[PDB]
């Protein structure tokens, strides 16, 4: 139950 | 590999091979700025899609033509393109990975 906010952040981020 | 690694890392190969996958090299807050830039129709034809003004520093990872579960393998691009993602909520943030362009 990750809010589709945090999955783009994890699916995406790569700072 | 960066893509087997990060791939692996972040959950996109234990319930399934994610087959594509973008990674975005800047800062949170420089992604999450891009839902006040570019109004743009998404794929689906909803309109809660954003383009950057500018380009950013992307890697594209997808699978290689053999890979399978569990095993996933990935090949690695690297490009420096305009991002399009799609922004819902309150605060107004990326949900999903539309397009590089």
């Amino acid at each position: 139950k990750e809010t589709a906010a945090a999955l783009f952040e994890r699916q995406h981020m790569d700072s | 590999n960066y893509c087997n690694q990060m791939m692996k890392s972040r959950n996109l190969t234990k319930d399934r091979c994610k087959p594509v996958n973008t990674f975005v090299h800047e800062s949170l807050a420089d992604v999450q700025a891009v839902c006040s830039q570019k109004n743009v129709a998404c794929k689906n034809g909803q309109t809660n899609c954003y383009q950057s003004y500018s380009t950013m520093s992307i890697t594209d990872c997808r699978e290689t033509g053999s890979s399978k579960y569990p095993n996933c393998a990935y090949k690695t691009t690297q490009a420096n393109k305009h991002i399009i993602v799609a922004c819902e909520g309150n605060p107004y943030v990326p949900v999903h990975f539309d397009a590089s362009v």
